[PDB]
């Protein structure tokens, strides 16, 4: 969502929205709103390293950066690896992909699972919802797959409530029947109903086959679970059924993918492999967690004397588990780039300094680079924005949401793989408005989200 | 509308419409356009090579005799290709009046100067390459006359910040006054005091 | 590192250093120069003075609002000292004088104030500790001032064992006791000098070379325990050095030479003075010894700064002593001394 | 008479700035946004040219807000683009340049409010 | 022709010998400057920064540019001349009391946020 | 030696990435079958240039440009790149 | 109410006091901190809620034309007094 933040004297005052006619429209979410205060909280200000006495103690960046350096000139290949976490900007992705890169590294994840198989990242389109925001006002119908949208992406589903009210779009949910202050037609929540859409056994399935525009959004909550590679075949062949019988209505793209992490689609167009699972295959001995706040690793999946270097903004489940906490900045103390969940490249822009001695996270790294003596050949933002342009010339155009249409390929490579379903209903993460407050860090170190968790339990 | 409203004077209206077709007749090659306010006051916008003749003119005429230099100035508008914004007032004794002359120009090019015509635009000129940097060709002396010697920049220009580059200060060790890069202990607070609402209705600009 | 300590801004006058430093002595020729470098990139300094207000109103320019805090304190109390090193994280000790008074001799103020600094900063939670020595101090020189400079710096050392110790040798500059003392003697008809000065060799800094170290020795973590010389660039000869002082000055130049004897008793004599002596037996002492050699010892190279030549500043504090016919000669005209450059 | 000078204008040199916040510096051309607490659009017609926020830090004496920067204020104001990033090029300042979001046209209906049949219908005025 | 007067000159060469002109007052200048407001610099140090000024400016490629900065540079000569000038004003050309800014990656990482 | 990614920049409607276009849209997937572990990033141009991408251990990469090619030239090209033939 | 500070430091009544760490302590050796005695909020504790027999009430903090802009307080609420937004009196309906 496009806002403005009304600083004051080098403090955040308010967040409020900023009109983008096919985004956010004139709103924005609850979250987005109340959750800035969580920026004054439990803040990484200084270098802290490990004392002799196990304890965290406070310390100068040339050390630190000194302590990280000596670690990873000593391991290379794949004892190196790196987790980057939900906030997370391009341009420290970019650097982090370089700094490990050098060191013939590859082991660079995030902690939101995508499946690999087929095309897995290859194709854009693959991840992406190609729809697009504004496109779901000419849908007439919409089917939802294991996804809460209200809670995962708030001004999604209030666009589907604007379509649902204007357009009488019809709705249908599959999954547990969540309210979505509109109402849809329930399926279930077996995904075996899927595979019976796509057999056309299921009375939906002609649903879809009269509409001229349908859309069909798969929620990457659901691709969490074990079977997800399986949830998103099936998807896939409920939208290649729908294409096969009805034709090609022209440029509509009825396959559509949800994302709820900021950082996911900048990361997957860099190259970063989707889920950690390459990490939990080849267990590092040097571990970058780029503000990696999940707790999808821990010292228990790594072997003893790892050294974890921790790299964020927030003192949060993942600090204390490090060997050096390197302090970066948040999303209102640098121009950083963004990509949305349809593919929409946004820079934020500096509000205020980071406090302390925290740092642009690209810029730690290639401080970092430069002393462990593996120099990055960029020096200032726009030639690590250069950088970024020859990894992925997207992540450049700042306002552009047009893509390509690789469907087709994307679908016959998912169909060389027939790994089994699970008979599991599927239940999103947020399933009431308690467990919306507190997603990430910042929301978590909000003392609001506090009061509004409290008031939601007990009304009073 | 008597008690609260400045009241109008449509005869001198009148007459500084009458004479400033009378200057616009008799100057086609310079003049440009010509203007009467709501409040009686002409205004003539001539082209930049019609300084000195215009001038003279408005001064030897029998009909003019602009005796006076009340005020030359110079105005920035970062806007227009042309930056700058050459403002003469004169004032005639003779038949009691007022008049200004408005001319343009951009950072590189020259305005002849008008020291022949008023021996007062000696310094005004002066002030106004000291403010903005317009230079004017023809000065019996064009220098600085405001700033600090050695100022690097023109202050009055838009771009330039309230507060300068450099500040002053005593230092001990060279036992001297010392210029450094400015800072400030209180950063000036900039307010947004323009309304959101239009105020008024006749000077709405067409929407593009 | 203490949140309201993190430095800030890019360094000026009213940019935060994270510095919070106590300089003893802040009143001379070179706590001026320190606390005006301290005060160049905005560092809290707390001044302990004992004389007169208005003898420091010349260092209250040097700092932005409430960055310059004068407190009163006396050599010979500890809980003047305690108030005054109570809230810093560094002190620098620049207490120290050329003659004896009634009240303080060389071993008050350079052996039991040092220490009494020291062990009040040690058990206040000081971080750092600069201590001023001589280059030239020892417990067998002729000199009691080089004696208790050197008491003093073991004690110093013992007290607060992770001191940085600097001993310059022959501070020069504006306010000086160097090149302004052989300037002054031109009123004496001659130039008495022990030898004809043909045996004494002097290697002097310039003061804000000297300032430059105590403030990089100050934001050096190296430097912690450390023992450094500052001396300059150049070695001279006595006579070769007093000759180009007075050719900078243009003033005649007439030494002759003084046997020991004499030139102590005329000091002993000069020493009478209530005020201020002209000069002292130990300062002819001091005059007409040879700067030691200490290549071991780091030196201002170590940290950062190139030495300032005499060449290059001698007309700076000699111009003063020059009579109107020559007060606006250049600098390069007065063709630079000898120099015995090993 | 002219001399038909064909270089690219450039008045860096003339202006005084220091060189660090001439190559150093990056500025916004941009429309800015609706204040979103009220409906009035006056003060979206114009263009505006800002410099980018640098540091700002707390007064050791009083706890203000200290800056460093010369140009934390300085805001112009252009009728067009075009005009902005001629001042821009002209000044040396490398600039960012926004493209003017206007609210696409609306299609309201009173009666709507009532419909027979349809879900736009409302339960309450 | 793109409708540009000149100020003085019409091409390069004549901007180029204007500036030689100014360039030659401003060497003859240096000793007498030196002389005169009791400077602690040599005539080589001033020349030095005469011949930094200049070429500090040796980008330009405009003659009406080139031509605005020589009509600085000569009020800038017309000022020192005749002492309007202070030592003060003649020595902010040489920022003795700056403390220098480092320019490398790693000192501005370590100092601050400022590029 | 030893081949980590390799990346096709291809632009959407410029005319100089039809053929490259017709390459993905045709014999793609079978490259993707003969390596399904070799990441093959396609990514869309600007309207400037078709190039392609190739990047070796400890980070090294170098680019070849796709202007004007065909389906078979770029197919030529990218064996190129996958054997150890320049 | 000033209270004590662990430090000894006494306590503004906007609740500011330096930490024993902090070094800005040193800005008030040899002199004193200037602490307002008397605290707005338990000074306006100490006023008797009025009683009033009507719905709304009307508050200008007494003088007439020396007080703050006229308000208008509503009293329906049983369970807690009106507060005027300027003064920080307090009334309330006869209830019991
Ligand atoms: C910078 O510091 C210093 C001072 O401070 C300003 C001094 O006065 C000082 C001592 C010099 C004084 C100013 C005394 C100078 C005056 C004369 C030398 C007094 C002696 C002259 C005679 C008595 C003349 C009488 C004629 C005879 C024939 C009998 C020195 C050495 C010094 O270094
Ligand atoms: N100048 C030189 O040639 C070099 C200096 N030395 C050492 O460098 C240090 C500083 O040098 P410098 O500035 O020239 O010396 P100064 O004589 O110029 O100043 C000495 C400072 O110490 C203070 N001080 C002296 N005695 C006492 C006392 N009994 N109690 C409290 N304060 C006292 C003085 O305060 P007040 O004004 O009130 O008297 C004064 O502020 C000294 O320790 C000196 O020994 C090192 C090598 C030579
Ligand atoms: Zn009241």
């Amino acid at each position: 969502s496009n806002i403005v933040v009304s600083t004051r004297t080098g403090e955040v005052m308010r967040i409020l929205p900023r009109m983008h006619e096919d985004i956010n429209e004139e709103w924005i979410s609850d979250k987005t709103r109340f959750a800035y205060d969580g920026l004054k909280r439990q803040r990484l200000t200084q270098p802290m390293i490990r004392n002799e006495k196990g304890l965290l103690t406070y310390t100068t960046w040339e050390d630190a950066l000194s302590r990280v350096a000596g670690m990873l000139q000593s391991f290379q290949g794949n004892d190196v690896a790196a987790i980057a976490g939900g906030l997370v900007d391009a341009e420290a992705l970019v650097a982090l992909k370089d700094l490990l890169n050098r060191v013939d590294s590859d082991s660079l994840c995030t902690e939101e699972v995508f499946p690999t198989a087929g095309a897995g990242t290859d194709l854009r389109s693959n991840y992406l919802l190609n729809t697009t925001i504004a496109g779901v006002e000419e849908a007439d119908v919409i089917l939802l797959v294991g996804t809460n949208p209200r809670f995962e992406a708030p001004l999604f589903n209030a666009r589907i409530r604007k379509s649902w009210l204007h357009n009488d779009l019809k709705v249908a949910l599959i999954g547990s029947p969540v309210d979505l202050t509109y109402r849809y037609d329930h399926l279930g929540d077996s995904p075996k109903i899927l595979q019976d859409i796509a057999s056309g056994n299921h009375p939906f399935s002609q649903i879809l086959k009269e509409a001229k525009k349908p859309m069909v959004v798969l929620g990457s909550s659901a691709l969490q679970r074990s079977d997800g590679t399986a949830i998103l075949a099936a998807v896939s062949n409920i939208a290649q059924n729908i294409r096969l019988s009805s034709g090609v209505t022209g440029d509509w793209k009825v396959m559509n993918i949800l994302h709820r992490i900021a950082s996911q689609v900048a990361a997957l167009d860099l190259g970063y492999k989707p889920g950690v699972e390459a990490i939990r295959k080849n267990p590092p001995k040097v571990l970058f967690l780029l503000g990696a706040d999940g707790g999808c690793i821990t010292r228990q999946d790594l072997p003893k004397d790892c050294f974890i270097i921790y790299q964020g903004h927030h003192g949060d489940v993942g600090a204390p588990m490090a060997d050096v906490i390197l302090p970066g900045a948040a999303y209102t103390e640098k121009s950083a780039t963004y990509v949305n969940t349809e593919g929409r490249a946004q820079q934020t822009k500096v509000a205020v300094t980071p406090p302390g001695l925290a740092r642009e996270d690209w810029k730690i790294i290639r401080a970092l680079s430069e002393i462990a003596g593996m120099t990055l050949p960029y020096d200032t933002l726009d030639q690590v924005r250069s950088r970024l342009e020859e990894v992925s010339p997207n992540l450049v155009r700042y306002d552009d949401v047009e893509g390509a249409n690789y469907f087709q390929q994307a679908n016959e490579l998912s169909k060389l793989v027939n790994q089994q379903l699970l008979a599991d209903p599927l239940v999103p993460p947020q399933l009431t408005i308690k467990d919306f407050y507190m997603t990430d860090s910042i929301s978590r170190a909000s003392q609001t989200m506090a009061k509004c968790v409290k008031a939601v339990t007990e009304g009073i | 509308t008597r008690p609260t409203i400045r009241p109008r004077n449509d005869v001198v209206h009148k007459q500084l419409s009458a004479f400033g077709q009378y200057v616009a007749e008799i100057l086609p090659k310079y003049v440009q356009q010509v203007q009467v306010s709501c409040f009686n006051e002409l205004e003539i916008f001539i082209h930049p090579d019609g300084v000195i003749p215009v001038l003279t003119f408005l001064r030897d005429h029998t009909n003019a005799q602009f005796k006076s230099l009340a005020d030359l100035t110079a105005v920035d508008v970062p806007t227009r290709q042309n930056r700058f914004e050459i403002v003469y007032n004169l004032l005639s004794l003779r038949f009691n009046s007022r008049i200004r002359v408005k001319t343009y120009t951009d950072e590189l090019t020259p305005i002849e100067s008008s020291v022949t015509v008023y021996k007062a635009a000696n310094w005004y000129e002066r002030e106004i390459w000291d403010m903005f940097g317009v230079f004017f060709a023809n000065h019996p002396d064009l220098r600085r006359i405001l700033t600090d010697y050695g100022f690097e920049g023109h202050p009055f220009r838009k771009d330039f910040p309230l507060s300068g580059y450099v500040e002053l200060r005593y230092d001990d060790e060279v036992k001297r006054v010392v210029a450094e890069p400015v800072e400030l202990a209180q950063e000036f607070r900039k307010f947004d005091l323009n309304s959101p609402w239009e105020a008024f209705p006749a000077y709405r600009q067409p929407p593009e | 590192l203490h949140h309201a300590l993190i430095p800030h801004g890019k360094g000026g006058r009213s940019s935060v250093s994270g510095i919070v430093a106590t300089v003893f002595g802040a009143t001379g020729f070179l706590g001026r120069y320190v606390v005006n470098h301290l005060g160049r990139m905005g560092s809290q300094v707390i001044v302990p003075y004992r004389c007169e207000p208005y003898d420091t109103m010349h260092l209250r320019p040097m700092g932005d609002l409430g960055q310059i805090i004068f407190m009163e304190w006396n050599g010979k109390d500890k809980d003047s000292i305690r108030k005054v090193v109570e809230h810093s994280n560094v002190v620098i000790n620049l207490v120290g004088r050329e003659w004896e008074t009634k009240n303080f001799d060389f071993e008050d103020v350079f052996v039991k104030i040092p220490h009494a600094i020291a062990q009040v900063s040690k058990e206040a939670g000081v971080e750092k500790l600069i201590h001023i020595s001589h280059l030239n101090a020892d417990i067998k020189s002729p000199s009691r001032y080089l004696r208790s400079k050197a008491v003093g710096e073991k004690e110093v050392r013992a007290a607060f064992p992770e001191a940085t110790i600097i001993k310059p040798s022959d501070i020069f500059g504006r306010e000086d006791r160097f090149l302004n003392y052989f300037a002054s003697m031109r009123w004496f008809g001659g130039v008495p000098l022990i030898s004809l000065g043909k045996e004494t060799v002097k290697q002097p800094v310039y003061i804000v070379d000297v300032s430059k170290g105590i403030i990089n020795a100050i934001k050096d973590p190296d430097a912690k325990g450390k023992t450094f010389a500052f001396v300059g660039p150049n070695r001279y000869l006595l006579f070769d050095l007093v000759q180009y002082i007075f050719a900078v000055a243009y003033r005649p130049f007439l030494p002759y030479p003084l046997p020991h004897f004499a030139y102590r008793w005329v000091g002993r004599l000069f020493e009478v003075s209530p005020f201020e002596p002209w000069t002292t037996r130990d300062k002819v002492e001091r005059v007409h010894m040879s700067d030691m050699t200490l290549p071991h010892l780091p030196g201002l190279e170590d940290l950062g700064i190139q030495a300032t030549p005499l060449e290059l500043k001698a007309i700076e504090v000699l111009r003063r002593h020059r009579t109107y016919r020559w007060l606006t000669s250049e600098m390069e005209d007065v063709k630079p001394a000898k120099t015995v450059n090993i | 008479q002219l001399i038909a000078v064909d270089e690219k204008l450039d008045i860096t040199t003339l202006t005084g700035v220091p060189e660090e916040h001439i190559k150093t510096r990056k500025v916004r051309i941009f429309v800015p946004a609706r204040n979103n607490m009220q409906s009035g659009v006056n003060n979206t017609k114009k263009w505006k040219m800002e410099f980018d926020t640098r540091e700002r830090w707390e007064n050791p004496l009083m706890g203000w807000s200290s800056t460093a920067d010369p140009l934390s204020n300085l805001v112009l104001t252009f009728s067009t683009k075009e005009d902005a990033v001629a001042f821009a090029e002209k000044n040396g300042w490398s600039f960012d340049v926004e493209e003017r979001k206007v609210p696409k046209p609306k299609s309201k209906s009173y009666g709507a409010n009532f419909s027979w049949n349809k879900r736009t219908r409302v339960s309450t005025k | 022709g793109t409708s540009v007067k000149p100020i003085f000159s019409r091409d390069m060469n004549e901007a180029k010998r204007r500036v030689r002109e100014l360039y030659r007052a401003w060497y003859r200048e240096v000793p007498n400057t030196v002389h005169l407001f009791q400077l602690d610099i040599s005539v080589k140090q001033g020349r030095d920064k005469v011949r930094e000024m200049f070429m500090k400016n040796a980008h330009v490629t405009d003659p009406r540019v080139v031509d605005l900065l020589v009509i600085k540079g000569k009020m800038e000569l017309e000022e020192t001349i005749n002492v309007w000038k202070q030592r003060t004003h003649i020595m902010r050309f040489f920022h003795e009391t700056e403390a220098p800014r480092p320019t490398d990656f790693l000192s501005k990482f370590y100092v601050g946020h400022d590029p | 030696l030893g081949l980590r990614e390799i990346r096709i920049h291809l632009c959407q409607r410029s005319p100089g990435s039809q053929g490259v276009r017709d390459f993905i849209e045709k014999r793609y997937v079978e490259l993707k079958k003969a390596n399904p572990d070799l990441p093959i990033l396609i990514r869309e141009c600007s309207d400037v240039q078709p190039k392609l991408w190739a990047r070796y251990a400890f980070g090294q990469e170098k680019n070849v440009s796709l202007n004007n090619f065909s389906a078979d030239q770029v197919t030529r090209t990218l064996e190129n790149v996958l054997s150890g033939k320049a | 109410g000033v209270r004590t500070s662990p430090t000894g430091e006494k306590v503004t009544h906007t609740g500011q006091a330096y930490d024993d760490g902090d070094y800005r302590r040193v800005r008030f050796s040899d002199r004193q901190k200037e602490v307002n005695e008397n605290f707005a909020i338990d000074l306006i504790a100490e006023q008797p809620v009025s009683e009033v027999g009507s719905r709304v009430i009307s508050c200008d903090g007494g003088g007439g034309a020396l007080g703050h802009p006229r308000v208008y307080i509503n009293l329906d609420k049983e369970t807690k007094t009106g507060t005027c937004g300027y003064c920080g009196l307090q009334f309330r309906q006869p209830h019991h």
